[PDB]
């Protein structure tokens, strides 16, 4: 797991620390933006095979 | 002819059944849309204050 | 806007202040649970109606 998200995530050093909170947020957000994308192409599809 | 004018109307009425309560759920879904947006606002007016 | 805001979110306390930002992302899991919720029932009644 750690070896995963890493390579997909990146990290940085001390001097934004509090920034990091928000970073990581920020990234939760492009995650969950790419969620609703694939799941919209999974909506299109599911329409198609039915 | 009756019987076809009526089949056709009676599927289409479901169809117009299912449609409306869509666009129900619709506008309910971009209700509960527009209130994600104003949270940030909403908390950040109170966390200000 | 600020109405609606109002009647569904709360306010907290002067010393509880630094628990708003918990309500924050507490109310916003809400509000995207309930989103999503209302989303995937969309789907399915967008499935029964075509």
């Amino acid at each position: 797991e750690r070896e995963l998200s890493a390579s997909h995530f990146p990290v940085v050093t001390l001097e934004q620390l509090p920034d990091i909170r928000d970073l990581e947020r920020q990234h939760e957000r492009g995650i969950q933006h790419e969620i609703e994308r694939v799941k919209a192409e999974l909506h299109r599809l599911n329409i198609e095979l039915t | 002819e009756l019987e076809t004018a009526r089949k056709q109307q009676q599927s289409l009425q479901p169809v117009a059944l299912s449609w409306e309560k869509y666009q129900k759920q619709e506008r309910q879904l971009a209700d509960w849309l527009t209130l994600e947006s104003l949270l940030p606002l909403w908390f950040a007016q109170q966390a200000s204050h």
